[PDB]
């Protein structure tokens, strides 16, 4: 069909572009900080193990 | 005098024996006497055993 009111290819392209931008921002943060684990989003058990090793 | 220094050295050997740790788990006290396994592959059973006696 040739339709004007809905465009699905654009929706899917938007979602892919957003995923790529998120990944790039995460990498930029990790290079700026120098650490792999900046939150518990990253690795939760490693966070606690590293707190104990830090103590 | 000689024996007093021998006793202090034996005390420090015992202290190193009970104090060494990885974070909070003791290593030279007998907890690894029967080793622990680390899975070093992607499938079950592909693992290496680390054994340390007291």
């Amino acid at each position: 069909a040739i339709t004007v009111n809905t465009n699905v290819t654009s929706l899917k392209a938007q979602k892919n572009l957003n995923t790529s931008a998120s990944d790039l921002a995460t990498s930029m943060e990790r290079l700026s900080s120098g650490l792999r684990i900046n939150s518990a989003k990253d690795d939760a058990a490693g966070l606690a193990i590293s707190n104990r090793l830090n103590s | 005098a000689l024996k007093a220094e021998m006793d202090q050295l034996a005390n420090e050997i015992d202290e190193i024996g009970k104090t060494t740790a990885f974070g909070t788990t003791k290593l030279l006290a007998g907890g690894f006497s029967a080793g622990k396994n680390f899975q070093v592959g992607a499938q079950d059973g592909e693992d290496i055993k680390v054994t340390v006696k007291a």
